[PDB]
């Protein structure tokens, strides 16, 4: 994980330094969880423990520089928020009707800037429409873009 | 992807990501 710009590579050190406080040079959930609580976040120990493993490639319940790169540089996982997907889903209904239909997503890629047909539109919601109704819901509007 | 005439995006209003 350390093939980074040095740029790259400092930032990631600078947040490893907020991680290992004890200054053992790896971090445990309970610094970890310090961190979290420091800049506002509160996942439970086994929502650590569950992050902890992923980067843990020693399996040794510490989170070394390689490991913790990962988890900064990669992400480790895939999605972003997920939770706020939902939020967001109410902003391509613009409609309001706890649906998004291809003229909603449609006005939302033009917010955007990046424009599009109204037929890129569909099609995206051809794929994303599992009750195949025309609209997508939460699950179908999240899994059209971050799945899970 | 590659796309000349058809959306070069979609997913990246709520995947934009930091
Ligand atoms: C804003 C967006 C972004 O990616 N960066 C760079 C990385 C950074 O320092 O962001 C702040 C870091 C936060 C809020 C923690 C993110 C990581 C987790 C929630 C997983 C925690 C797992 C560990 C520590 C093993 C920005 O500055
Ligand atoms: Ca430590
Ligand atoms: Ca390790
Ligand atoms: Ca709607
Ligand atoms: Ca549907």
């Amino acid at each position: 994980a350390d093939q980074l710009t040095e740029e790259q590579i400092a930032e990631f050190k600078e947040a490893f330094s907020l991680f290992d406080k004890d200054g053992d040079g790896t971090i445990t959930t309970k610094e970890l969880g310090t961190v979290m609580r420091s800049l506002g976040q509160n996942p439970t120990e086994a929502e650590l423990q569950d992050m902890i493993n992923e980067v843990d490639a020693d399996g040794n319940g510490t989170i070394d520089f390689p490991e913790f790169l990962t988890m900064m540089a990669r992400k480790m996982k895939d999605t972003d928020s997920e939770e706020e997907i939902r939020e967001a889903f109410r902003v391509f209904d613009k409609d309001g009707n706890g649906y998004i239909s291809a003229a909603e997503l449609r006005h939302v890629m033009t917010n955007l800037g990046e424009k599009l047909t109204d037929e890129e539109v569909d099609e995206m919601i051809r794929e994303a429409d599992i009750d195949g109704d025309g609209q997508v819901n939460y699950e179908e509007f999240v899994q059209m873009m971050t799945a899970k | 992807p590659n796309g000349k005439k058809k959306r070069k995006s979609l997913a990246k209003r709520i995947r934009e990501r930091c």
